[PDB]
């Protein structure tokens, strides 16, 4: 049975969206030429399908971001009085001096990743300032209300009482929090300090996406200096050295090669967009279940027993700081399934029977605090010749002394 | 002269022997914002990749929207132009271009001994 | 798009096969036949790839619908914002063409009331904590109520459990406990 506990904070990185890109089908293949375009019309509509697919991906990215981050009806605001019972959300809450209104850790994350021939790059619908605003709203609502704001109107509650009700949902009683408030506050502050110190010395999940999206474009651009069997990989050179009767057997080879290149690029982008969409769905689920509530699913929101989580915004992704509860120091005890007092068998109501060698106590499972075995902790069921490992200690019956 | 992707971006003229650069002329796609051909027949064209120096002209980060008035208020997003800008028909009637608002500004009366 | 791809030259002299076979003598028609074959193979090979990707997406959506039917309809789920917004009570399925429609019934609170609250009650040196509920006050007296619906009750020895003494809890107030056994004892 554990005797002590520790509070641990761990991070989790998830991509959400990738850069929008629209590639022209005619300018990439031909350029400013007209004979090339007139030849290209013989292939039907292979320049509408690609544009339609790329626009579909571009719209899907904005839908991903919107469904992940826009989960709050109203933009809540943190009160000026920062008396949260000892907990220090200073590196989490925004600092209203920088023009971007981003907290310390969000800046550490934004300064760790960052440092026409048809191709264009479109801007995201939600600029980074608005995403920071959304995460600040989520944090202020979580801190000042709890899980209430995600299930209707927001109800205020002191932070210490909220953490008491967070402990009460994992088995540990609430006097454990109220009698060890300073220790828990110190451990949480130390954990936040370690997180900020370890984010400044990584983020491979958010970089293996940018690397792939960049090498795809690099290959697409480099597939424009290939002859593909013609005499030269320049339309303006071919058109200046050959009469029209004898240049359309060369431009045709160029057209075939460049069409195949575009088709390969579009197929790969479609598959990658599907993968990013799956990850964005997971990120939205994690937000809804770990931030706006407390999750009983094992290993979903961190490692340990979940208490609460805080979101932060990273470039083209999101960051969660899961706060858990892990038992620390255990000790050996001796246990009995039941107790035969007076021909009856007393089972514990909520707890477990332990003994240090001489006397028998009843205690909760996730923490060590022994108690006398009264009739308010146990209930009777049958006689004591059926249970396999029953011991024969005594109970207290707290009405007998008062009946004198 | 060349660049990262093997494209001529500089040249020396044979006669004067002077350095000249080459920059491609401005390109870009054209997108049109329409409120639906059941309410009105007005539109608002938006060059995507060019400033307004080239061909009611609001220059935006996403391009150079033409034909839409700029307002100061903030509403929900009807037509997502981009970079925080949205356009809508509901202002006799004209197409406007505002900045998207995320929601109402709320504030809970937090204190250490009050519950709801 | 797949059907309309059948009316393109692809480099041949016509987009219809019968004209190719009728207007030209066999050994010199195979060039046109090969050009048409290549074009139509390309069309019918792009269509299948796009269809496969769409099918995978629909499969993921169908898996989600199956999970929602299993966990929202056949039971009551504690996952937040999974079976609708608010606290979940039950759900009912409805069939729609190539899809499902769930009707999620949810409990959601209403008109609020601010109160003054404390985390413990120090009766006679001992500290009393609420058993299942939260301590509140209307200004003068103290009650214990459930956390999701106002329903105050007199603080007793059955609504609270004792732990330690009233010297370590940060915020704590003085009040009394009923001890219901005493009136019947006399
Ligand atoms: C609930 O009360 C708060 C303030 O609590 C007051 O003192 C308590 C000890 C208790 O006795 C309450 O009954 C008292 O009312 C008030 O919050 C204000 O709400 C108004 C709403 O228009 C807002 O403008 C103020 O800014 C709020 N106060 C602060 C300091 O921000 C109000 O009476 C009630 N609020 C809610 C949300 O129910
Ligand atoms: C449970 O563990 C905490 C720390 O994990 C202990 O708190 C430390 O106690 C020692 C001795 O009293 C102090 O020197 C330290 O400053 C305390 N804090 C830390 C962070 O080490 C606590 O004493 C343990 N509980 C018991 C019952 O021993
Ligand atoms: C097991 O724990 C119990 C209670 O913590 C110990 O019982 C106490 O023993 C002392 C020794 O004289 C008595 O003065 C107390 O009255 C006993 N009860 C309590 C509640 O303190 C017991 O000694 C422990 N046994 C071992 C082997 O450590
Ligand atoms: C707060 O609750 C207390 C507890 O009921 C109220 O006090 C009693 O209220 C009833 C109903 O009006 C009266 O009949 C009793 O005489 C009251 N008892 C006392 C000792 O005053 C109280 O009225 C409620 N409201 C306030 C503002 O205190
Ligand atoms: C709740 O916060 C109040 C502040 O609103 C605390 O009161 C402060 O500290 C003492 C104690 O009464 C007094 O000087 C003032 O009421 C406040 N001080 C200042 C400088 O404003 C109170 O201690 C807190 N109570 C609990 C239980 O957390
Ligand atoms: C919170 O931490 C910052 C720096 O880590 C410090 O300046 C500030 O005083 C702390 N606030 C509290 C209430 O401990
Ligand atoms: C419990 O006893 C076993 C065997 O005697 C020992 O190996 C183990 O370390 C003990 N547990 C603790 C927490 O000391
Ligand atoms: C465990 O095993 C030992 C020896 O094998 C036995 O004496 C004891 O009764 C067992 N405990 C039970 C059955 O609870
Ligand atoms: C416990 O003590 C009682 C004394 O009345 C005895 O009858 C019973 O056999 C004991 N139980 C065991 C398991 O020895
Ligand atoms: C002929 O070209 C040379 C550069 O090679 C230039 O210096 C010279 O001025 C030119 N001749 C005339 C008459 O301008
Ligand atoms: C046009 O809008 C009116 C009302 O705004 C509606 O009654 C009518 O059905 C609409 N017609 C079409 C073709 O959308
Ligand atoms: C368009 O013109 C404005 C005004 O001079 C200038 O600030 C802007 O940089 C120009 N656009 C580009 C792409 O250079
Ligand atoms: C609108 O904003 C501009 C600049 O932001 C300002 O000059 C103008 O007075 C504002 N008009 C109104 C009606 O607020
Ligand atoms: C509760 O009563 C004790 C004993 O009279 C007193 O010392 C203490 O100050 C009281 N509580 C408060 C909050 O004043």
């Amino acid at each position: 049975i554990p005797i002590n506990f520790t509070i641990s904070v761990t991070t989790e990185i998830l991509p959400v969206s990738m850069t929008k890109t629209s590639v022209d089908c005619t300018m990439y293949i031909c350029g400013d030429s007209t004979e090339c375009s007139n030849l290209l019309l013989q292939y039907g509509s292979f320049c509408t399908q690609l544009n339609r697919a790329l626009t579909g991906i571009a719209v899907e990215q904005d839908k991903n971001t919107q469904e992940v981050f826009a989960q709050v009806k109203q933009i809540y605001k943190t009160p000026p009085i920062k008396d949260f019972g000892g907990f220090n959300f200073s590196q989490i809450l925004p600092d209203p001096s920088k023009p971007s209104k981003r907290s310390f850790i969000e800046d550490l994350l934004f300064n760790k990743v960052t440092l026409f021939n048809g191709l264009t790059v479109l801007p995201p619908l939600l600029t980074d300032e608005m995403i920071a605003q959304y995460t600040s709203a989520l944090l202020a609502g979580t801190i000042t209300s709890g899980w209430t704001f995600g299930a209707g109107a927001a109800l205020q509650i002191p932070f210490a009482m909220q953490m008491a009700y967070r402990f009460n949902g994992i088995g540990v009683t609430q006097n454990v929090l109220y009698e060890n408030q300073k220790l828990i506050a110190n451990q949480f502050n130390s954990a936040i300090g370690k997180i900020q110190d370890s984010l400044s010395s990584a983020l491979g999940k958010l970089q293996d996406v940018v690397n792939q999206n960049a090498q795809a474009l690099n290959t697409l651009v480099k597939q424009l200096s290939s002859n593909f069997g013609a005499i030269s990989s320049v339309l303006n050179d071919i058109l200046a050295r050959l009469d029209p009767p004898e240049a359309e057997v060369q431009i045709d080879r160029l057209i075939t090669g460049r069409l195949q290149s575009l088709q390969t690029y579009v197929t790969q982008q479609l598959i990658r967009a599907a993968e990013i969409r799956a990850s964005a769905n997971l990120a939205a689920t994690k937000m809804s279940e770990c931030v706006l509530g407390q999750s009983k699913r094992v290993d979903f929101c961190g490692k340990g027993y979940h208490l609460m989580s805080f979101p932060q915004s990273a470039p083209h992704g999101v960051v969660f700081l899961h706060v858990t509860y892990v038992p620390a120091q255990e000790k050996n005890f001796t246990t009995a399934p039941a107790i035969c007092h007076d021909g009856k068998a007393h089972f514990p109501r909520e707890g477990v029977f332990v003994s240090n060698g001489t006397h028998w106590f009843v205690t909760q499972r996730n923490f060590y605090e022994p108690q006398i075995i009264t009739t308010h902790n146990t209930f009777v069921s049958g006689n004591c010749d059926v249970v396999i490992g029953i011991v024969n200690n005594t109970v207290y019956d707290p009405l007998q002394p008062e009946l004198d | 002269g060349r660049d990262i992707d093997d494209t001529t971006d500089a040249v020396r003229d044979p006669q004067t022997l002077e350095i000249l650069d080459i920059t491609p002329c401005s390109f870009g796609g054209v997108s049109v914002i329409t409120p639906g051909t059941n309410t009105s027949n007005q539109v608002a064209v938006l060059y995507q990749g060019v400033n307004c120096t080239e061909v009611n002209v609001f220059q935006t980060r996403a391009g150079c929207l033409i034909g839409a008035e700029h307002v100061n208020n903030s509403y929900e997003c009807d037509i997502p132009i981009g970079a925080g800008i949205c356009a809508s028909y509901q202002t006799s009637q004209s197409i406007i271009a505002y900045t998207m608002s995320l929601g109402a500004e709320n504030s809970v009366a937090y204190s250490n001994n009050s519950i709801a």
